[PDB]
RNA sequence: UAACCCAAACUAAUUAUCUUCGGCGUAAAACGUGUCAACUAUAAAUAAAUAAAUAGAAUUAAAAUCCAACUUAUAUGUGAAAAUUCAUUGUUAGGACCUAAACUCAAUAACGAAAGUAAUUCUAGUCAUUUAUAAUACACGACAGCUAAGACCCAAACUGGGAUUAGAUACCCCACUAUGCUUAGCCAUAAACCUAAAUAAUUAAAUUUAACAAAACUAUUUGCCAGAGAACUACUAGCCAUAGCUUAAAACUCAAAGGACUUGGCGGUACUUUAUAUCCAUCUAGAGGAGCCUGUUCUAUAAUCGAUAAACCCCGCUCUACCUCACCAUCUCUUGCUAAUUCAGCCUAUAUACCGCCAUCUUCAGCAAACCCUAAAAAGGUAUUAAAGUAAGCAAAAGAAUCAAACAUAAAAACGUUAGGUCAAGGUGUAGCCA
């Protein structure tokens, strides 16, 4: 662009960082609605444990549930964090192993 | 031609058509017969398939052994062969009455797809061939197009002759599109499934013949005011007067154009048309391609 | 689906023209006038006039 | 820039061929030679793939008149194939080759001999973790 | 388990900190065409006189069409037919018509803003603003399409009849229509692209500054672009358009999308030459039938195993009455071949862990290390009146064997192909059995 050009229309325009799945939240906390397994897709092949959750804000999202083996069931809290799986597609939020009904991974 | 290998989508496809158990299915063009294995596995009480090419006959035979007494196989062509006994009396159902236990469904090819249906549309307004046993349901594979014409409403670009031949005869139901990747040979075109079940009342009550010419002459040019279709209906001579008459008798704007023209408007001209017919039965054998030929000193 | 286009842009032009009139009553009763200005007809200027 | 530029199917591409390859010969279209020797047209065979078309003309008596028929054929070939996409025959057309045809020469002998006939009465190695170590 | 990092912290989540002097032929982007403003830059006082710009009027050579005379028995059409046709056909230095389009020239490169424009004649007509720079204005805008009235030679979506195929709504044939033409109105779209914005420079900066296009680069002014799909989409607004046209998002979802090159492959390599006891042909004796001998499969037995398309089937076997023997039934032995050994022994599973020895393409012709060169190389490296290639191996050839000589026959035949065959020639990895 021309000097001119520069001049009239000053710096770019910058679209504002979109949210995500916590909306701009370190953690959220949600209760858990139902539990189910989620098939990563192809090439990986796995039973992932996931959930619905129903968050503070009052929308509904499904979180993955880290660890080798968990105890929720339905009406528990759990505090979600961010953090998308890659495998999964649409899970954008993680359960917070330690916190709340939610605990640490049994080694066994 | 374009076939189907796909037991997954055959499955997929009687799984669209319903509940065929028990039901009396009739099969057109099998060929490998994955639609076939589908329907035998789909609880089917009998099901008769014919299969022009004799070569995939065996093919067909050997099926017919693993299902012993649920296949029944014809060299024969769809177009011709008749199935007004192939299956008892017994299951059939007035034309008021729910649909009877005869369900036709098949993968066919485009070149034999639109003669089947346009000569089975005849056997609905007849209510014979394979309409016999009552509004037996048809889900047939057309091309994509073709189907989004023959489910196309009006004013639509797809809206032409195989809406209104098909929607006045039939309920036209356009289920899904199956991808041509899958095809062999592969065709350049995606293949929609139509579903069709004869009306109890058809919307035009006229013979079949009668709404075709009616209904060519009226999409002829699609763009023109329909006026200048419905002309051609008419010798020169009383065109202008007969086609004034015929637009004031039938109700329709001379301005509005084929497009626009509902299947209730054609059945006002079809029924406006019918009484001129009768009052001249030379009027119902004029040809407007052949008159102007015949024109010039023909001798 | 061409039929319910039309009949959306037919819905379409009615409401759009019936915006153009309120956006004109404005204006006349904001300026402190209790009746449009004398011998004035809003145009209908959406309808099949060409 | 100059010098960088420079089974019914076949049956109706197989006679239409020799249809239009026949009335090139026939004239100097192609050239003067072409149109002095007089050649005829057995008949034109393509292929399945369509990647050449066969030309079969019906080959002479003199090995010599065979051979120069040959080559000035050979040479045309390229440009007769230009003459029918130009006059709009047939859109794509193959790679024109010309084969020999000596069965003329054999028909001409059966009726000589038959005539004659006597009927009678009736990872870690790529990688320099190998190399760091030692 | 060890190591590494940080350390009274540590690791996750979230948020913030980094912000336009870059581009617009092929990747995002010059967005159909010209003209008039205000700025910003620039500086000269010309232009035009041009072959097919454009509009109008008149005109007509070739080929059709129609009427008439004469006239074959056919004409038409395809790769081959059918349909169509005899109110046809051929000829006419006969008449009528003036519909439509403009051969050669044109191997030319003119005109116009673009679209576009080339039969002849005549009339009107292009021209000076220093130059670049314009929309919310004005005027145009191929083809296709609409409206009304005409035209209609031929062509022709479509429609109908005839063929085709395992079947084509296809491609092909015949007939005919919208339409292509004209005069009045509308539509405003093209890969409307020379895919190049318009101007004034320069040819040197020891500048292929990716690559392919069209040598490169500088200055000026405007327009435009800012990862991809969603999207020539939704909505809004304008419009003789009403499925349209122009303008043009978000959610959403991902780590790619995209461009130019180079290679390898197989597809239908069916094409031209090719095989040589071979693909067909030629020739001789056989097999395929009968009887037996023998291998295999099957059936079948308490009763081996392996080979098992070419490249198994008188195969391991140049060899099973016992032995051979690895199989089956039944009885018996437990430190049970050896100098020693909580050891001996093991034809127990995997030839898809291997050695070994082979089949196969095969008497096929390739496999090619180390150097050297390239405006960078993903690779390539030949010219003999020679132009960047070179000097060494492996196979072939040669040599040797069949006891002169040749020829022939044997032998030889690299690297790969078939996880080809063989754990049962033997040896062996791993796992399994030890009254
Ligand atoms: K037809
Ligand atoms: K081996
Ligand atoms: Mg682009
Ligand atoms: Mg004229
Ligand atoms: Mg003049
Ligand atoms: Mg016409
Ligand atoms: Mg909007
Ligand atoms: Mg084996
Ligand atoms: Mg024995
Ligand atoms: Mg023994
Ligand atoms: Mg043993
Ligand atoms: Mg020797
Ligand atoms: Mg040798």
């Amino acid at each position: 662009a021309t000097l001119n050009q520069m001049h009239r229309l000053g710096p770019r325009k910058e679209p504002p960082k979109r949210l995500g799945p916590t909306e701009g939240r370190p953690q959220l906390k949600g209760v858990v609605l139902r539990t189910f397994i989620r098939k990563p897709k192809k090439p990986n092949s796995a039973n992932r444990k996931c959930c619905r959750v129903r968050l503070s804000t009052g929308k509904e999202a499904v979180c993955f549930i880290p660890g080798e083996g968990h105890t929720l069931q339905e009406h528990h809290v759990v505090l979600v964090e961010g953090g998308r799986t890659q495998d999964l597609p649409g899970v954008k939020l993680k359960v917070v192993r330690g916190k709340y009904d939610c605990g640490h991974v049994q080694k066994k | 031609q374009n076939f189907l290998l796909d037991l997954r989508l055959t499955d997929k496809i009687v799984r669209k058509a319903g509940s065929l158990a028990d039901v009396y299915v009739y099969e057109v063009g099998p060929g490998p017969g994955g639609i076939t294995r589908s329907i035998l596995n789909a609880n089917v009480a009998e099901l008769l398939v014919v299969e022009k090419d004799t070569r995939f006959i065996p093919g067909l035979q050997m099926l017919s052994d693993a299902a012993p007494g649920k296949l029944r196989i014809v060299h024969g062509d769809v177009l011709t062969y008749k199935i007004e006994k192939a299956f008892p009396g017994n299951i059939r159902r007035q034309w008021e009455d729910d649909p009877p236990n005869v369900h036709i469904i098949g993968n066919l090819p485009f070149s034999v797809s639109t003669p089947l249906i346009i000569k089975w549309l005849e056997n609905i307004s007849l209510k014979d061939g394979p309409f016999v046993y009552g509004r037996t349901k048809m889900t047939l594979t057309f091309q994509k197009e073709v189907a989004e014409r023959l489910v196309a409403t009006t004013g639509s670009k797809q809206h032409s002759r195989l809406s209104i031949m098909a929607q006045y005869l039939c309920n036209v139901e356009h289920l899904f599109t199956i991808p041509g990747k899958a095809f062999v040979p592969k065709p350049k075109v995606d293949v929609g499934v139509v579903h069709l079940t004869p009306l109890i009342e058809p919307k035009i009550k006229q013979p079949f013949k009668l709404v075709e010419k009616v209904v060519q002459n009226a999409f002829q040019f699609r763009r023109k005011y329909c006026h200048r279709g419905l002309g051609m209906l008419f010798p020169e001579a009383q065109r202008l007067e007969s086609t004034g008459r015929l637009l004031q008798l039938a109700d329709i704007d001379p301005t509005l154009r084929p497009t626009h023209l509902s299947l209730m408007h054609f059945k006002s001209l079809c029924d406006v048309y019918r009484k001129m017919c009768d009052e001249d039965p030379q009027l119902f054998t004029y040809n407007f391609r052949e008159e102007l030929k015949q024109k010039k000193s023909k001798g | 689906t061409r039929f319910l286009r039309r009949k959306v842009r037919e819905g379409r032009l009615k409401k759009k023209q019936i915006k153009f009139e309120k956006d004109l009553k404005r204006i006349w009763l904001k300026a402190g006038l209790k009746e449009a200005p004398e011998n004035w007809q809003t145009p209908k200027i959406y309808l099949k006039n060409k | 820039n100059l010098l960088k530029k420079f089974s019914i199917r076949l049956r109706v591409l197989n006679g239409l061929l020799y249809k239009s390859l026949t009335e090139l010969l026939c004239t100097p279209q192609v050239s003067q030679e072409v149109y002095d020797l007089n050649v005829e047209l057995s008949k034109v065979s393509v292929t399945s793939d369509f990647s050449a078309c066969r030309v079969y003309w019906k080959t002479g008596v003199s090995a010599e008149q065979n051979k120069h028929t040959e080559s000035v054929l050979q040479r045309s070939a390229a440009y007769m194939r230009h003459l029918l996409i130009s006059q709009q025959t047939l859109r794509n057309v193959p790679p024109i080759v010309f084969v020999q045809d000596k069965r003329d020469l054999v028909l001409a002998e059966v009726d000589r001999l038959l005539a004659e006939a006597d009927f009678g009465p009736p990872h870690r190695d790529a990688s320099p973790r190998s190399f760091l170590l030692g």
